[PDB]
């Protein structure tokens, strides 16, 4: 009916169609042409059942993880953002940070000409906007997106603003970057995954207030104080950022029985100078602690004046335990000489 | 200023062991269409053996110690909200879920039931007097118990494997005929787990569902219907995945335990 | 070969099975025979398809729903914490509380004879036996259980101990009542709930800092 | 002490509407077995015209306004990791992560595919030129189009009904014959909503990408199996869904419009 000759005797016919039809070639452009003339409708209902080929299996962890992450930013206190993955080439200047390495070639606005490198510049920027319309006291969010250098990239960016958290009537708040770190640290104490801070030069992020990130072990991304100077090309105040790469690396948990023997207590404080950055001396004083230090906290420091003028303070709070059995002093007053020792004697 | 200073003290929480577990194996079969939902920890005496083929003073009702429970005033509700009778009791298992999920709905189906069961039993390393198990039950025309291997089998595939496998020996369950008990192949470990029983829904059971079904006056539902439970240990397996030694660890509140399993997902 | 008598010409036979075997009754007893002989393992693997009864749509809503919060909650910062559903019928005393409904008829030991009427209790004794153990500074948790009082309930609680938050080093934290009320009006901030407390005289909580969670 | 006073200012954070949205239908695909899986946004004109039946100088091409790009250093990765050629260019849609994957796996499978997309346009009240769809693909010997009618009819389900229903019409795809564009029935604004695309997944397509096989080294995986995908707007669904007026609104970072939907869920 449709114009079409058909020769053979089944089950595999010749079918040659009219000249004026030129979308059909396939055998399948056949199949359509039955089902639209049949009705669409007239196709039944159904669900296919089968085993997955095997090397399909895993495929979901990607981007799971992704979410779980993005989920629990959301629990502990962020909100979500989405911004254009576009980018003012000018902001390259604005915002002190090397050019786009992809440009369009027909861009909707020069201010969006190219491709966003980094994902903050975005975030401050809405930072700034939303002050214009509406005028939030404090600020914290995150948005996840790809970024473009040599490579596509997947990055997070959380920005911190205003006056911090505490009691609303009361005086007092705390806020500022040790606040911003307080949160980065909660998190991931809740992925299970090792993270500190070391002192970094940025460019962008205001020195003596910047800081490289290190997620289990490694160096991903950044956290800081934005640097002064944008704060002001922009009529921003002060802001609090971190950007970094993922997927986050993961350490897979070693279960380890915990020991029912009473642990070791102990007092200590350590004296070097201000400038020293409180991570070394951590690290020290850990490293020689021994294989029984249980913990390691820091409950006080201060500059003070019972002290050399160049020198600090610090509360340190130790404790220690034997799975097996009983920690004996004879072992604990003397592994704590182990760590003294090394520890100024360097 | 110093950055490598610690933050302000902020609250890191997490989540139990068995929360976790519990939702990994959900996910797994949420996959396959099955649905979560849960019954009461306080069951009927009716819900919990009568309604399941299993006797009175018989050997059955002899295979799990009950705890027995007395008081007034204590109102239990049936699939409909109804008050129902019977022995008050602590839930042996959570088979009785699969009744009350009959009697309230329609095949065909999937579903699947977490929830804490309680055993008459003394405390061990491997041993508890409370712990949870996850039911699960597929309803509807057709259903043999080659979908049962399947099911099974795509649950090994997802907790270990693809380099896994699935051991399907006869035992013997008076709410399934044919019986089976199911151990399932650890790649890694090297060794068979005993995973829990299943099997082919007992017709008496099917029967029991619609009897009391007319009772509230529904019309019957299950009659030429197949279908195939399940039911297995979540401890068992949450100790042999996140390498746990002692199952009284689990109600053992202790934090530098509990902690331990932060960022597990 | 298991000794039964099979009559008929098919396709519905006629088998007595032999005396001594009490288990054949019913026509599937007879199929779990002929499976177990022929060999569990001979059973082939299959996958169903089909589209479920409509009265089994929304099912999950209610399981889901308490995973999303037990879920929050844990991003939000509490450790989860499992208790026994069990209760010492003496603690109906020491904590001022009302007496438990349920009782066992076979206690596990007269420390646990009754059903928990309250989540909480069990919480507050988990926080002691913690401090005896090991000695954290500070707590935050929760957990979610069944509780039994005239209906079976699923219950909520949560509890906060220690210095509070803050800088460590630093002097200053920010803790009690206060805080836990910052955490809980945050939480609904996340539901997307209204919540409000309004003083209330309570048993078992120190009044002027009692109150009912609205 | 005052309880009911304020207690300590603590953030409570929120979720971006299209990352609900996107979690919503995921779940809900994820339900039929479908697994969650994103390419890139930097594409190359292979994948995005080339691979998909879409020719250079034809009417086809010209349904789609692209991006194109320029820069040199980037170094774009394919299936396999190994470095590809082709004018670069922003995904005008997610159908090329069906052939990396194809490439990539062995069938039979199903997959989804969420992610945001570019096309040039002037933006509006209902048009963007960055927003996201979410690609669907299901390969293996059996496919047919009943199934792809199924799929689409059950997602109708899970999002309103079971007094919902579906629309199948005939429409024009180089990936795909046969084509259709299909509507949702909702029941409660009572109207028809065209929600995506879908077909039969081209032989040409199977072709390709047995092609790229080859010439990568691996072993064809295409021939006699069948397929079908879909793709469909997340953006407008999810103004239908949680009542949202403006799609500009979405990449307006305002506040006071995110926070709307903190407790979503
Ligand atoms: N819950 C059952 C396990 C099971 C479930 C379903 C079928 C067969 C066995 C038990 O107590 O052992
Ligand atoms: N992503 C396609 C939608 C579609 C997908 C698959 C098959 C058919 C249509 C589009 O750009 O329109
Ligand atoms: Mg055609
Ligand atoms: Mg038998």
């Amino acid at each position: 009916r449709l114009g079409c000759r058909v020769e053979g005797e089944g089950p595999t016919y010749r079918v040659t169609p009219p000249s004026h039809r030129l979308d059909l070639r396939l055998e399948e452009d056949l199949v359509e042409e039955v089902a639209r003339i049949q009705g669409y409708e007239t196709i039944p209902l159904a669900l296919p059942a089968f085993f997955p080929a095997p090397d399909n299996r895993g495929v979901e962890a990607p981007y799971r993880k992704e979410q779980r992450l993005r989920e629990v930013l959301s629990g502990l206190g962020f909100q979500e953002v989405y911004t254009y993955s576009f980018m003012d080439p000018e902001d390259a200047r604005r915002f002190r940070l090397d050019p786009p390495r992809l440009l369009l070639l027909n861009p909707l606005a020069p201010e969006k000409a190219a491709l966003r490198t980094h994902l903050f510049p975005g975030l401050v920027r809405v930072l700034k906007e939303n002050l214009d319309l509406d005028r939030p006291e404090r600020a914290l969010l995150f948005e996840v997106g790809r970024v473009f250098r040599e490579r596509e990239e997947t990055h997070l960016a959380g920005l911190l603003f205003g006056e911090g958290v505490g009691l609303p009537w009361a005086k007092e708040r705390l806020s500022g970057y040790f606040l911003l770190k307080g949160y980065l640290e909660a998190l991931f104490a809740r992925l299970g995954l090792a993270f500190r801070v070391e002192a970094q030069a940025f460019p962008f992020l205001h020195p003596g207030v910047s800081g490289r990130v290190l997620v289990e072990g490694e160096e991903v991304g950044f956290l800081g104080a934005l640097h002064p100077e944008i704060a002001q090309e922009l009529e921003l105040p002060p802001v609090h950022l971190f950007e970094l790469r993922l997927p986050l690396p993961d350490k897979p948990l070693a279960f380890q029985d915990p020991s029912r023997h009473p642990a070791a207590f102990r007092d200590l404080a350590v004296v070097v100078p201000a400038p020293t950055p409180y991570g070394e001396v951590e690290a020290l004083v850990r490293e020689a602690a021994g294989p029984y230090l249980e913990s390691l906290a820091l409950f006080d420091l201060y500059q003070g004046p019972p002290l050399p003028e160049g020198h600090k303070s610090l509360a340190f709070h130790l404790r220690f335990r034997h799975p097996k059995r009983t920690l004996r002093d004879e072992e604990v007053e003397e592994a704590v000489s182990r760590v003294a020792e090394a520890l100024r004697a360097r | 200023v110093d950055v490598s200073l610690p933050g302000a003290s902020l609250f890191s929480g997490g989540l139990h062991p068995i929360t976790l577990m519990e939702r990994e194996l959900v996910e797994i079969f949420r996959a396959l269409g099955y649905q979560a939902v849960e019954g009461p920890e306080v069951e009927s005496e009716f819900f919990n053996f009568d309604a399941l083929n299993i006797p009175e003073h018989h050997p059955a009702r002899d295979m799990w110690d009950t705890f027995w429970l007395t008081g007034e005033g204590f109102r239990l509700e049936g699939p409909l909200g109804e008050e129902v009778e019977g022995r008050l009791l602590l839930r042996t298992h959570t088979s009785p879920m699969q009744v009350r999920y009959m009697v309230a709905h329609t095949p065909p189906f999937r579903i699947v039931v977490p929830g804490r069961v309680f055993r008459f039993e003394q405390t061990d390393a491997t041993h508890e007097a409370v712990f949870h198990q996850l039911e699960g039950l597929v309803v509807g025309e057709g259903i043999a118990m080659a979908h049962l291997k399947g099911a099974i089998y795509e649950l090994a595939q997802a907790l270990f494997g693809p380099d896994s496998k699935v051991r399907f020996q006869p035992v013997y369950f008076p709410f399934v005929e044919p019986g089976a008990q199911f151990a399932v192949w650890w790649p890694e470990g090297g060794k068979w787990l005993e995973l829990g029983g299943a099997g082919m829904v007992h017709p008496k059971v099917f029967q029991a569902v619609d009897a009391y079904r007319e009772r509230l006056g529904l019309p019957p539902a299950y009659r030429g219907v197949t279908g195939f439970a399940f039911g297995l240990g979540v401890e068992r397996l949450a100790m042999l995945r996140y390498g746990i030694p002692d199952i009284r660890y689990f109600f053992g509140g202790r934090l530098k335990f509990l902690e331990q399993f932060k960022g597990v997902l």
